[PDB]
This record gives C-alpha cells, sequence and structure tokens, in this order.
RNA sequence: UGGAGCCGCCGCAGGUGCAGAUCUUGGUGGUAGUAGCAAAUAUUCAAACGAGAACUUUGAAGGCCGAAGUGGAGAAGGGUU
RNA sequence: CCUCUGGCAUGUUGGAACAAUGUAGGUAAGGGAAGUCGGCAAGCCGGAUCCGUAACUUCGGGAUAAGGAUUGGCUCUAAGG
RNA sequence: GAAUGGAUGAACGAGAUUCCCACUGUCCCUACCUACUAUCCAGCGAAACCACAGCCAAGGGAACGGGCUUGGCGGAAUCAG
RNA sequence: UGUUCACCCACUAAUAGGGAACGUGAGCUGGGUUUAGACCGUCGUGAGACAGGUUAGUUUUACCCUACUGAUGAUGUGUUGU
C-alpha cells in the first residue's frame, strides 16, 4: 500500500505497518513521537525501559490530567507515563521492520527510525449502562501504525 | 449587607505566599547596622536543633510575684560545633542596591565544604577550586590576590565572611556542610578585612560570636506539614455536623461583586516549611563540649554550681531522633522554629535591648536530663543503678 | 492442566463434597485423561484421587 | 436524557 | 485524480439556489486518556498447562457464608442456557 | 457471635503511596446544650435475680413506673426422681 | 360553643409543644486514630455543556461587559484543590 | 422570637452605624414564606377563598474557562553549580 511520506532512497529503507490495532491512539501517538529518529537498537532499549518504568514517554499533546514524573526531565517536559501496551505494540512493529531489513539485506544495526505515524482507526463500540436508565457509548479508539527505517551510520 | 457580629480576621497577611520555602537553610534577611566604632565581630552563627528540655532557675525581676522563686523553664539545645571561615566577599553600595564586588576564597577547603558544590559527589571527580588554589602559591597569583584585597579596601563597604559548618562532628547523616555568608561588623573596612584575612581557614567557635544572657534571633524553616485544609492552615471555624458538602471549609469565599476570589480569603495549601525569623530568644547557657586532658570532660555541659554531678545535656538514650551532643551548644529559652536535626541560623539582635527582662542575668539551678524517649524518671544512669539495685542482666 | 471435570466426577463417585476430593498434583496428566467415571473409580482405587478426612470439630 | 430535577422540585421557584 | 457520459445557443417546464427553524437524517470534535471501573472483612506460596498467567487448573496455607446459608431440591419464567 | 457438613473467591480489575476535601467507624482534658428553629446527631439506659414501686384511673391498668442492690472464677453443702 | 357535636378523659401514639434529671464533641475548640475513597501508575474508558471565547478598574451602553472607550497591564505546557 | 427588627440579663474599653445583586443555597441550613395531605376560625348555597392561625412536606451537577490557593515548569544568561 501507499505509505504517507515515501522514502528518499528505497534501496536501503525497510518498511512496516500494522493496521487496526487495539492500542490507545493517544498513548500510541506519544510513544511513537518518543521513538522517532532513534537508532533501532536504542528504540528497542527505550521501549523495554518504558515497559519496566526505567524511562518514560512524555505526554506532550495529549497531556490533560497526565501526571508529573521525574523521568520526564530527560525529555524536557513535566508530564510523562509508562504506556505498556503501546510499547508492546511498537516493539512488535520494530521487530517486523528489522525482519524486513534482514530479508532485504540491509545492515540492521545501522537502521534509523526515519518515519513513524499513528493514525486513528475506525472505532469499536460497546455500551455502558448509566443512571436513570440511560445507555452511553463505551468505545475503543484503536490506531493504525506504520513506519519506515533507513540505513544511516 | 454588613457582617452582623464583628470578629478579627483569621491569620496574618504579613506572611504570605504560604508556600513551601525555596531555601532550607534560613537566610539572614538583615544583619545589624555596623556602627563603625566598636571592634570587629561576627554577627551570625549556624547551629542545629538537637532537642528541648527543662531548666530550673531563681528569677530576679523585683515586683513580680515570682521574685526570688525558683521557676522551671523550657529550653532548646542548639548543637553548634565551630564553623570554618573559607572566604570573604566584598560588597559595594549602589543606587540599584548592594552589589557583590569581589569574592576571595581561602586556599585549602575541606571535603565537608566541597561536598556542597556538587549535586552528586559519588559521581564527581571532585575538581572544584582546583585551578583556583594554584593562585595561592606563585608570584602572579599572590599579587593578584593582594590587588583584589586592595581593591576591596578601596571600594567595598560591607564585608561578609563566608564560613561553613563542621558536618564531620555531628550525629547527623549528612556530610555536605552548610556554607553561609556572615557579616563582619566593626571598625573601618581596611581593619575589618584584615581581621577576616587573618581568620581564613580557621575555626570559629560559638562563644566568640555570642555571650550568655543575650537576646538573639533564631532564623530557620518551620516544621513542614504538607497539604493542609483551611481549618488547619488558617484556623477557620469548622462548620457544624449537618453540612452536606463537608465542614472543614470556609462557607463564603467571597462576595459576588468583586467577582474574583481575593488574596485575603482562606484556602487550603502548603502548611509548614515556611521561612521564619523568631526574635528575642535569650541564651541561658553556652555549653562547653566534651574534651580531653587525661580522661573525658563530660561534666562541663549539664552540671551547675548548685547541682555538681557528672552529666552532659544528653539525656538517657540521647536526644530523640538526633544523637549525642558531643560538641559545644547554646541553650536558648523556649521553643524555636523547625524540626529536630534542622540547620538553624542564629543572629545578633537588630535592636537596642534595654528591658528589665532582656538584661536579666540567668543563673541555672538544675538541668533536667531525664529521658525523652518515654516518661523518664532518672536523671543519670548511676542514679538508676543505685535506685534499682542489681538486675537479672548481671 | 484442567481438572474441574475430574474433581466433579470424583466427588460424585466418592459421595463427598469436592472439598473432600483430593487429586494428586504430581500425577496430574493421568487424571487429565480420566474423562469418564469408572476411569475415575480406577484412579480412586490406585490412590491418585482420594477422599480427604473431615475437618475435626472437637466436642471435647 | 439526564434526570436533573424531580417533577415537584421545579428548580427556580419564585412564587 | 477519476473512468462513461456530457455540454453551448433558442424555446418550454419545475418538487430550482440555505447559516439559522431548542429544524430532519448521517457523521466528527473540544471537553479527555478526564469522570470513572470504592456496598457486603482476604489473600498468600509452589507447581501444571501454556507464545503469553495478578485472574485458569492442582496442591498447600490463611479467610468468609455459618443450616432464616454464599448449602441441598422444586414452583412460575427462561428455552437448550 | 464462633464452629462442622456443603459452598465460595470478596461481588466488572490490579499495583504504589497515606495529602486536602469527603463516606463509614472510633476517642477525647475541664465544662455539660452555653450549640441549634428545635438535644437534630450521638451518648446515657439496657440482660437476669432480689428488693421497691407515685400521680392518676374506664379499677383492667399506669408498670421494666421511678429508685436501689447484686452478677466472675474456684471448692463445697442442701434441696428437689 | 354543643352529633356543623360541647366539656371531659385512663390506656395508647415513629403525632404537635414546654421544662427537669441524667447523658453526651451539639458547643467553648478543636485534636488524633482506623477503613474505603480522592492521589500516582498499568489496562480499560464514558457524559452533560460548547456563537467565538475567557485578567481587571472606570466610562458610556437595553440604566450590573470577556469583547467597545480610556486607563491598569499581558510570558510556554501543565498538576492537586 | 423563623425572624429582620425588638426587648431583657451579663460582661466590657466599647457593646457605633452601614455597603458589597437588600455580599454570600453547584457554601450549608431549611425554622419561615410559597404546591399537593390535613385542622380551626371568618367569608361563600357551593366548588372554594383568607399579607387570619396551625401541623406534615425530595434543597441536583464542576472533570470546562477564569479567579484564588498551593505544585512542577517556562524564556534569557554558552552549560552547569554557588
Ligand atoms: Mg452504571
Ligand atoms: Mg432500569
Ligand atoms: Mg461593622
Ligand atoms: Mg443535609
Ligand atoms: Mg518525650
Ligand atoms: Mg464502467
Ligand atoms: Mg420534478
Ligand atoms: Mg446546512
Ligand atoms: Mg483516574
Ligand atoms: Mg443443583
Ligand atoms: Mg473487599
Ligand atoms: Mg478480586
Ligand atoms: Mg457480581
Ligand atoms: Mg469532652
Ligand atoms: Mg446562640
Ligand atoms: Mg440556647
Ligand atoms: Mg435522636
Ligand atoms: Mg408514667
Ligand atoms: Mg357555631
Ligand atoms: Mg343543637
Ligand atoms: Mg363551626
Ligand atoms: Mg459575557
Ligand atoms: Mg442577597
Ligand atoms: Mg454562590
Ligand atoms: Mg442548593
Ligand atoms: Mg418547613
Ligand atoms: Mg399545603
Ligand atoms: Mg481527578
Amino acid at each position: 500500500v501507499r505509505y504517507s511520506l515515501d522514502p528518499e532512497n528505497p534501496t536501503k529503507s525497510c518498511k512496516s505497518r500494522g493496521s487496526n490495532l487495539r492500542v490507545h491512539f493517544k498513548n500510541t501517538r506519544e510513544t511513537a513521537q518518543a521513538i522517532k529518529g532513534m537508532h533501532i537498537r536504542k528504540a528497542t532499549k527505550y521501549l523495554k525501559d518504558v515497559t519496566l518504568q526505567k524511562q518514560c514517554v512524555p505526554f506532550r499533546r495529549y497531556n490533560g490530567g497526565v501526571g508529573r514524573c521525574a523521568q520526564a526531565k530527560q525529555w524536557g517536559w513535566t508530564q510523562g507515563r509508562w504506556p505498556k501496551k503501546s510499547a508492546e505494540f511498537l516493539l512488535h512493529m520494530l521487530k517486523n521492520a528489522e525482519s524486513n531489513a534482514e530479508l532485504k539485506g540491509l545492515d540492521v544495526d545501522s537502521l534509523v527510525i526515519e518515519h513513524i505515524q499513528v493514525n486513528k482507526a475506525p472505532k469499536m463500540r460497546r455500551r455502558t449502562y448509566r443512571a436513570h436508565g440511560r445507555i452511553n457509548p463505551y468505545m475503543s479508539s484503536p490506531c493504525h501504525i506504520e513506519m519506515i527505517l533507513t540505513e544511516k551510520e | 449587607s454588613h457582617r452582623k457580629f464583628s470578629a478579627p480576621r483569621h491569620g496574618s497577611l504579613g506572611f504570605l505566599p504560604r508556600k513551601r520555602s525555596s531555601r532550607h537553610r534560613g537566610k539572614v534577611k538583615s544583619f545589624p547596622k555596623d556602627d563603625p566604632s566598636k571592634p570587629v565581630h561576627l554577627t551570625a552563627f549556624l547551629g542545629y536543633k538537637a532537642g528541648m528540655t527543662h531548666i530550673v532557675r531563681e528569677v530576679d525581676r523585683p515586683g513580680s510575684k515570682v521574685n526570688k522563686k525558683e521557676v522551671v523553664e523550657a529550653v532548646t539545645i542548639v548543637e553548634t560545633p565551630p564553623m570554618v571561615v573559607v572566604g570573604i566577599v566584598g560588597y559595594v553600595e549602589t543606587p540599584r542596591g548592594l552589589r557583590t564586588f569581589k569574592t576571595v576564597f581561602a586556599e585549602h577547603i575541606s571535603d565537608e565544604c566541597k561536598r556542597r558544590f556538587y549535586k552528586n559527589w559519588h559521581k564527581s571527580k571532585k575538581k572544584a577550586f582546583t585551578k583556583y588554589c594554584k593562585k595561592w602559591q606563585d608570584d602572579a597569583g599572590k599579587r593578584q590576590l593582594d590587588k583584589d584585597f586592595s581593591s576591596m579596601k578601596k571600594y567595598c563597604q560591607v564585608i561578609r565572611v563566608l564560613a561553613h559548618t563542621q558536618m564531620r562532628l555531628l550525629p547527623l547523616r549528612q556530610k555536605k556542610a552548610h556554607l553561609m555568608e556572615i557579616q563582619v561588623n566593626g571598625g573601618t573596612v581596611a581593619e575589618k578585612l584584615d581581621w577576616a584575612r587573618e581568620r581564613l581557614e580557621q575555626q570559629v567557635p560559638v562563644s566568640q560570636v555570642f555571650g550568655q544572657d543575650e537576646m538573639i534571633d533564631v532564623i530557620g524553616v518551620t516544621k513542614g506539614k504538607g497539604y493542609k485544609g483551611v481549618t488547619s492552615r488558617w484556623h477557620t471555624k469548622k462548620l457544624p455536623r449537618k453540612t452536606h458538602r463537608g465542614l472543614r471549609k470556609v462557607a463564603c469565599i467571597g462576595a459576588w461583586h468583586p467577582a474574583r476570589v481575593a488574596f485575603s480569603v482562606a484556602r487550603a495549601g502548603q502548611k509548614g516549611y515556611h521561612h521564619r525569623t523568631e526574635i528575642n530568644k535569650k541564651i541561658y547557657k553556652i555549653g562547653q563540649g566534651y574534651l580531653i586532658k587525661d580522661g573525658k570532660l563530660i561534666k562541663n555541659n549539664a552540671s551547675t554550681d548548685y547541682d555538681l554531678s557528672d552529666k552532659s545535656i544528653n539525656p538517657l538514650g540521647g536526644f530523640v531522633h538526633y544523637g549525642e551532643v558531643t560538641n559545644d551548644f547554646v541553650m536558648l529559652k523556649g521553643c524555636v522554629v523547625g524540626t529536630k536535626k534542622r540547620v538553624l541560623t542564629l543572629r545578633k539582635s537588630l535592636l537596642v535591648q534595654t528591658k528589665r527582662r532582656a538584661l536579666e542575668k540567668i543563673d541555672l539551678k538544675f538541668i533536667d536530663t531525664t529521658s525523652k524517649f518515654g516518661h523518664g524518671r532518672f536523671q543519670t544512669v548511676e542514679e538508676k543503678k543505685a535506685f534499682m539495685g542489681p538486675l537479672k542482666k548481671d | 492442566s484442567m481438572l474441574r471435570l475430574q474433581k466433579r466426577l470424583a466427588s460424585s463417585v466418592l459421595r463427598c463434597g469436592k472439598k473432600k476430593v483430593w487429586l494428586d498434583p504430581n500425577e496430574t496428566n493421568e487424571i487429565a485423561n480420566a474423562n469418564s467415571r469408572q476411569q475415575i473409580r480406577k484412579l480412586i482405587k490406585d490412590g491418585l484421587i482420594i477422599r480427604k478426612p473431615v475437618t475435626v470439630h472437637s466436642r471435647a | 436524557g439526564m434526570w436533573r430535577f424531580y417533577t415537584e422540585d421545579s428548580p427556580g421557584l419564585k412564587v
């Protein structure tokens, strides 16, 4: 398929996407901003730290009510969280793009995450029963992720 | 309409932003006015709140019902091991204010002091004042040093010494010794500066600053109490039992029509850990620390002319949440700001003291030395060993 | 692996609660392929599933 | 929709 | 971009031009990763399975319902649970 | 209220903290309703045995009126078939 | 004001008052403790409301302005209240 | 006394007077006014009436913006600490 923002030198730029993933769009977005521009081996480390809370993902855009944390000071920011599902869902994606580099025949530990982008995916809906017999929505806001790595060292 | 029944308002506005103090070490916001006439001296000291206790004393205010009657009296022990002067720092008057002009540091500086200059000492290579101290042993540096001191002689007006604590000698956890600027108040600036230039790298004990029966101002940070509601933080009335949305509140924040809530209205926020300068705390006892001529001299602390035992101010089982006061200490009347272990600035008074009460000579009759770690009933361990007799642990 | 069925059948064979059914946790897999009763009655006789004793309530 | 008030409460009562 | 029809002029005809109607139907935001997932005392250790275990299962312990039961059976109602 | 038989996994989640406000419990020196529209709320009282029981009365009641004392553990005695 | 019933009245009342005894955090005057919250985190995740928006003083003005006039002034993004 | 108001006792230095949407109900309370239930008086043929008396009667929502309270931070100074 067409990715937004096609690569500069396709020769040496592996690809990935994962469509229609049950991962909070907003959390997935912030952790995708965090990861962006990293060398793939750093990125992986960074997400496993986020998984165990040794580093945070600063929640910059979608930061309404999100707590402060000392770990955010690394990023130059006050907010920050440890979104685990998001890190588990773009550690799989990284795995796949790394897969495809290896298949394509690129140096895997020269790969920079050049482009990554979280879109909203069509919403699910299940209901929540409310006071005075009102029935409100209770909808997941899943996300399409996609990304592009590149040989840069 | 007017408020029906008048009442004075809760809390003082002369104390607010009721926020958590930036500093931990309480700043001396004003040193006394150096008359140029009396000889040079230090105006301030830096102690530590070790703990409270009793005293007993004959009082001599004639007229009172308590004249020639032994009262008891609470007191704070401020353990005050001698400070080390490691600097001077010249100031000059301007119409803008009082600009710092030139800071000359000493040659050798302790790791007690050097600690302060790094946020993480474990991780540092401890490289501070390293290229500085090169100055103190050559022709070039020593000359520049002298020219700096000369310039300060020409230009400066206020001179403050920089000293720091001897964190080494305390029962506290921390090693990072508190520095502080202390002002030299006395004769002419050239005399004033050559005094502090002589004192450089040297000890300064408490008795050199203060004397007995002297009113001094304690400066420190208050014992902090976190987020607190308006009823705690402002001592507002509680509302009654029936109040539906809670009752440790203020009911009417404000009127409608200055349509903003005013700065004078009581709100919940930080209670405690404020900076506060309590004044007129009379020194009952400047106490000599433990020392050795052949054996220990532990007596010299809490023994009085009338008691004559072998105590120190340390109670049985020590001062609680603190340690042993093994160093020289002052003994103020009454409570003072802050917690146990808190660093505490003393300061000579801003004020011409000439009240009957402020010139009163204190002869102590008896220092209570019973444990504070429970209801104590024995003044010393030897007394306890006498009273009890032998125990199964023998 | 999953022995809620074997505990039910065992209980019904023993005519006890299923509190009182004890399945040997070491020999689990043998119990797992017990599906029928009479397979279970066999395991009752072999001593892999056993009726526990009553919790003692002394009258003393 | 949201309940808000009872029938005999009729919020802003000004008789 | 798309992939099969469409327009100019002269006449005739009309269910012919929207920002509003607490307008109708459909969709989407900010609010917000916020409120919230607090009734009824309680969980812990090891193992098994398994890609994966705070939650499954087994064993061990600690707890509750305390025979007006959180037990054992029906009526009505459900309709394959 | 505690237990066996039988039954459950704390009622749609977990973890870390222990701030203000709350919801639900408790306790408070001296005073004792001064609080408030109003003793609202909570507190006192409480079982049993033994005494003792007013006004009034439709003579039945009032009446657990009020007001008092005792109560455990242990070792015996006497009395009831 | 006399079966539109008048006067009475023991017993009874989750009925309306007043006083006394007791008792108490109702109060003087507030304080400390416990549990569940709120708090921070993982997972999950609504709603009302919404012309645009959101610092003030005064003026005039449909005679009480966030916006206008004249002044004061104005510093990202946020957290708990 | 629901009261505003009023009056009385007591203390006191003094027990001055007002304003802020007759300040202040997403601050309370709800005693009183002011639904529906009922009683009494007067009025009405009556249904009903009464600034005439009585008793019983659901007091919702803040997570938005501001304001205030406290809490991280912000631009600058080359970075950092004092
Ligand atoms: Mg619901
Ligand atoms: Mg319903
Ligand atoms: Mg006044
Ligand atoms: Mg209420
Ligand atoms: Mg003590
Ligand atoms: Mg076609
Ligand atoms: Mg038509
Ligand atoms: Mg339209
Ligand atoms: Mg939450
Ligand atoms: Mg059954
Ligand atoms: Mg529970
Ligand atoms: Mg559970
Ligand atoms: Mg349930
Ligand atoms: Mg009390
Ligand atoms: Mg009163
Ligand atoms: Mg009263
Ligand atoms: Mg009551
Ligand atoms: Mg009676
Ligand atoms: Mg008549
Ligand atoms: Mg008649
Ligand atoms: Mg009549
Ligand atoms: Mg407006
Ligand atoms: Mg008003
Ligand atoms: Mg209001
Ligand atoms: Mg209200
Ligand atoms: Mg009422
Ligand atoms: Mg009515
Ligand atoms: Mg919140």
